[PDB]
């Protein structure tokens, strides 16, 4: 059983970085996988990057970096040079344990995960 | 006799090969986690 | 080339056998993972 | 020539993985059924 | 694990139909697979009918009707125009996840079951 | 889930006999596997012998003797004929279920056990 909390979305000025933190609370293993998903205007959700909570394993699906704190329990996404593509939605979830047995990229599948956080938006102004 | 159909189909074969084992690695995975979650879980006969 | 034709066909009956297998684990692995989600620990 | 002797070269190698296959389909059957006997006696 | 309780059995005039219940208790999860089974004398056990708790699926041995009631939580046998070959005990059981990996019939095999209903005679006479 | 106890250890001149044992405590169920291991020092742990708790199931490392009492819950391990080179610390290890999806001689393997006792020295 875990909850997730998103937080530091927001407005940013095109070609700055910004910091999305998941905070995970509740019976964390080392079996579980955290991902970011992001939901823009007209899209599908999109995988963005997953890590693996015990061995850090890391997957992308260039700009973005995730990078989990084990001891603090979150997960964060870096957002490196914003562009307008990247105003959207963006998503924490868990999967408890390894799905691979539904695919080698069974990660990129949000169906594959069990718990979710609220989601926080993220808008990128172009302004000069 | 096919003469060049053999390799073919042994081409083939060795595709599905190369998927069981793609299978049986992620199953493998799996049921690692599966594994490590256990030994935490209460159990209680 | 019979002895491998023959060969060749028992080979794929072996292949069909082991993907059935697979297809078996992974139902029942399915619903370990269902399970697992109202574990205690 | 040696056009059989490289299709038998391909199935003897064949069969040799396929072999490994079975042992590792029974290796996984073997601990998913530890898992399957245990799972009972969890308490949810 | 779950608990069952086997009723609605006993003596039936042949054509006439009987209907078999199976009380389920404790915690039913939607993995759990539900068979009936019966047990005649100079046989063994044979399989009879099977539902899946959560989807419903239903596997069978088309005179016999296995249905599962979520609301009440029971799992119905009903036998309907019954002939003496069907005289039997009859058992109710339970396997907690799917045991498919014993190989695609494996519910037709009652060592895959976890927990079994006591049996209740069903008898068909004259 | 278990807790191991090792006793029987100590000194002794080669060619006696010892017999170690080891003590579990908690739920044992019979999907378990129970190993005898030895660390000597600055070396890394050896296998010596495993049996599966329920079947009761035995393997040796390719003059000693394994055995369970499942009445008491004991694993002991039998040490004939004792040598210099038997000098360790040794552990019993337990696994809870089968790891043979690592491999067939999976329980040879001390990363594949679960629980460990500290250690008895002979
Ligand atoms: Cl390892």
């Amino acid at each position: 059983q875990v909850q997730l909390q998103e937080s530091g979305g927001g407005l940013v000025q095109a070609g700055d970085s910004l910091t999305l933190s998941c905070a995970v609370s509740g019976r964390i293993f080392s079996t579980y996988t955290m991902g970011w998903f992001r939901q823009a205007p007209g899209k599908e959700r999109e995988f963005v990057a997953a890590v693996r909570w015990g061995a850090g394993t890391i997957y992308y699906a260039g700009r973005f970096t995730i990078s989990r704190d084990s001891a603090k329990n979150t997960v964060d996404l870096q957002m490196n040079s914003t562009k307008p593509e990247d105003t959207a939605v963006y998503y924490c979830g868990a999967a408890y344990v390894s799905k691979a047995n539904y695919g080698s990229l069974w990660y990129q599948d949000s169906r594959r995960y069990d718990y979710w956080g609220q989601g926080t938006q993220v808008t990128v102004s172009s302004a000069a | 006799g096919d003469i060049s159909g053999i390799n073919a189909s042994v081409v083939n074969i060795q595709k599905e090969i190369d998927r069981l084992n793609e299978v049986a690695k992620n199953l493998n995975e799996s049921l690692i986690d599966l594994q490590e979650l256990g030994k935490y879980e209460q159990y209680i006969k």
